[PDB]
């Protein structure tokens, strides 16, 4: 609570969010983004949570074109609870508030969605999000210039056997 | 991605100007989204951002515009481990055998029967980070393995960093805020402000090794191939500590390239080196910036930016919308000479006619010559010493150039490559009357929209990457969020588009509206002031609370 935003949309559905604080500002962002892209965010959160194989099986791929199971192993390793907790603890009050607002606003849209702009209505993976999910997405992006480029390589790393 | 910042010495109005032309995916977790954020009195910023982030990543405010491009700096290092000769799950540091740590993760997998089963996987970790395998290159045998230390794993400052940028007043303030926090993970930052300053910063999170450690700490054979690889059996090859860095083991801000000028700065994903040739950036760590030949996008930009003539907004816009295939400038004149030299060859007839008639562009109405040129260049790139003028470090803007047709061995191979490229184009299912826009498309529901632009590797500033799907080339990435900002007296004037539209959802009114406009290359006002917003006849408003 203490969440409030004013949203104006101009041509092409560009949102202009006004609020008195970061919580309210994030509230408007999460809501406007969900109106346009709820399904996209839901899918990418599934990816960043390492749950692709759980929802979609081993034959599919992520939108980064990694196989579901290796992708899941990588993101389960990357986004361990301890890593998420330390990341959260290091965040300023302003950033925490932005993220809290965003999650609340996205979830508000989900509660109200009737399919008008949401093609994945009714899918089990379209669900309320938490700030940890936004941390999962952030950390996924953070490592794109690093260990993220080696996701398959990390999954493939196993000690030698008895071979010659 | 491309970025150009123009300052008071070169702009038509004597103020700042910025072109932002990021080249990024058209789908997925890096799909740009436009938004304007306001907390009245202390925050007012507009631009575009990646999914899930409650900040503006590329944008502008009252006095400032900024953008980013992926840099050439390393943001991780590989460490070659010397394995314990008695145990391949142990590794040596200063001659002492250390055990690898094992972290298991469990994953649920939905099977063919629709039921879940649990899969457990072991991740091996060293003091540096997890082990990585590239079969046939970075193996894990009984002698060696490779671990990866990612510098951004400890960068908890990334969101605060963009929020801080969002609050920046001008170029000087922006620079202070970025250098102070060092939260930018893997991009350059370029910016212009109303007072006419143009800023380039190679200011990101980069592993730091003191200069004297590099000769013995690098893996010579891997660094030669552009991999940041270090000796992991020597404790002295740990990233160096400097109290001035915002994060332990990263390069201090004073040691990273910055160029602050009043004419221009530019970047097209090359190093800091030739950001502005009048003032080369040199003498940085190999992990930071090297004097490598620039790609054809930067070479194109510099050919248009250098000199004494003023640059207007229209000039910067048209550098994108021209769709000029700049690689043709180096190759096509001599290729056409070869064509005229071989008018008897029926295997070359169609190719040579198509190339002769070609407008040298990746426009919607550009002829099949672009396709022939692409398939030729793919093969040309693999020929040895075929350049008439090879890259010359003393002429880094004008070389390489031309085909060494006077060498009989080159003429043979170049003709063969053209013959092979022609055969490939003709083997495909493309009628010769078809134009580029007939081939390159973005699918929207059951329809297709023609998309101008071409691969950045061919020097098209409007870079578009496509893949063959069905009977067309489907756009996967490239020009995405476009923003062109100037600063007239009334307030910032921003012009551009989001090429793939606001919504990824086929049901949305904003699924393809800007894509139709991108196809016709019709950029639009990005309304920022209350006056501009209120002038929009499509204005809608909703206030929400809980
Ligand atoms: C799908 C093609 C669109 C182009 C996207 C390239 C941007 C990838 C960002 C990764 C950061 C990095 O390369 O260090
Ligand atoms: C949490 C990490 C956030 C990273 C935001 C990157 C924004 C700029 C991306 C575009 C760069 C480019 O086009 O080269």
């Amino acid at each position: 609570t203490g969440l409030a935003a004013d949203i104006r949309w101009t041509a092409y559905g560009v949102p202009h969010i006004r609020a008195k604080d970061e919580r309210g500002l994030g509230y408007g962002i999460g809501y406007a983004y969900a109106r346009d892209n709820a399904c996209l965010l839901a899918e990418e959160i599934v990816t960043a949570r390492g749950e692709r194989a759980r929802y979609f099986g081993s034959e599919g791929k992520s939108s980064a074109e990694l196989d579901n199971l290796p992708s899941d192993i990588f993101y389960a390793w990357l986004n361990q609870p301890e890593a998420l907790q330390a990341f959260w603890q290091a965040q300023t009050p302003a950033v925490r508030q932005l993220l809290e607002g965003y999650a609340a606003g996205f979830n508000r849209f989900l509660r109200e969605a009737d399919g008008k702009t949401t093609s994945c209505l009714g899918q089990p993976w379209l669900r309320a999000i938490a700030t940890d999910d936004l941390l999962r997405l952030t950390r996924r992006l953070l490592v794109e210039g690093g260990v993220g480029q080696f996701a398959d390589a990390l999954v493939a790393a196993a000690p030698p056997g008895a071979e010659k | 991605s491309n970025a150009i910042a123009v300052g008071s010495e070169r702009s038509a109005d004597g103020k700042g100007m910025l072109l932002a032309n990021p080249h990024f995916p058209w789908n997925g977790a890096m799909r740009f989204y436009q938004m304007h954020l306001t907390i009245p009195g202390r925050l007012d910023v507009m631009g575009a951002s990646l999914p899930g982030l409650p900040v503006v990543n590329i944008g502008f405010s009252r006095h400032l515009a900024w953008t980013h491009t992926v840099d050439t700096s390393s943001h991780f290092t590989l460490y070659r481990l010397a394995l314990d000769p008695k145990d391949p799950r142990r590794y040596l540091v200063d001659g002492r055998s250390l055990p690898l740590e094992e972290k298991s993760v469990a994953i649920e997998v939905r099977g063919a029967d629709g039921k879940l089963s649990r899969v457990e996987h072991k991740v091996y970790q060293s003091i540096y980070g997890p082990l990585v395998v590239w079969p046939g290159k970075l193996d894990w045998n009984r002698s060696e393995a490779y671990a990866l230390r990612d510098a951004n794993l400890e960068n908890t400052r990334v969101l605060q960093q963009w929020y801080s940028i969002n609050q920046a007043s001008d170029v000087a303030d922006l620079r202070r805020r970025v250098e102070a926090l060092q939260g930018i993970p893997w991009v350059n930052t370029l910016a212009a402000d109303e007072q006419g300053n143009a800023l380039y910063m190679n200011q990101s999170v980069v592993p730091y090794l003191k200069p004297e450690l590099i000769p013995a700490c690098a893996i010579p054979q891997l660094v030669a191939e552009g991999l940041p690889a270090l000796q992991g059996q020597d404790s002295r090859c740990a990233w160096s500590r400097d109290p001035a860095a915002a994060q332990a083991g990263i390069t201090p801000a004073a040691q990273l390239p910055v160029l602050l000028r009043r004419d221009f700065v530019q970047n097209s994903n090359d190093s800091a080196w030739l950001t502005n040739p009048a003032s080369p950036l040199q003498g940085f760590s190999p992990l930071v910036s090297q004097e490598k030949p620039i790609g054809p996008r930067a070479r194109y930009a510099l050919s248009r930016l250098q000199g004494k003539q003023p640059l207007e907004a229209k000039t910067l816009e048209e550098m994108v919308t021209a769709n000029h295939v700049f690689s043709a400038d180096q190759v096509l004149p001599d290729l056409l000479r070869l064509c005229r030299d071989n008018q008897g060859e029926k295997s070359l007839a169609r190719a040579c006619a198509a190339l002769a008639q070609w407008d040298r562009g990746a426009n919607l109405d550009s002829g099949s010559g672009f396709v022939y040129f692409q398939r030729f260049m793919q093969r040309f790139a693999e020929l040895d010493g075929a350049w008439k003028e090879p890259f010359d470090a003393q002429r880094p803007l004008d070389t390489p150039q031309g085909i060494a047709l006077d060498r009989p061995q080159v003429a043979t191979q170049v003709r063969q490559a053209l013959a092979d490229a022609a055969a490939e184009v003709e083997k495909s299912g493309i009628p010769d009357g078809a134009r580029w826009g007939d081939l390159q498309v973005s699918t929207r529901g059951q329809e297709r929209i023609a998309i101008p632009g071409g691969d950045g590797h061919f020097g098209v500033y409007n870079a578009i990457q496509s893949v063959r799907k069905g009977d067309h080339l489907e756009v996967v990435g490239g020009t995405s969020y476009i923003q062109l900002v100037t600063f007239p007296e009334e307030g910032p004037k921003a012009r551009g588009l989001l090429a793939f539209s606001q919504s990824s959802d086929p049901r949305s009114p904003h699924y393809r509206d800007q894509t139709e406009l991108f196809s016709r290359q019709q950029w639009q006002t990005l309304p920022f002031s209350d006056r501009q917003i209120d002038a929009d006849p499509q204005l809608q408003r909703l206030s929400i609370r809980e």
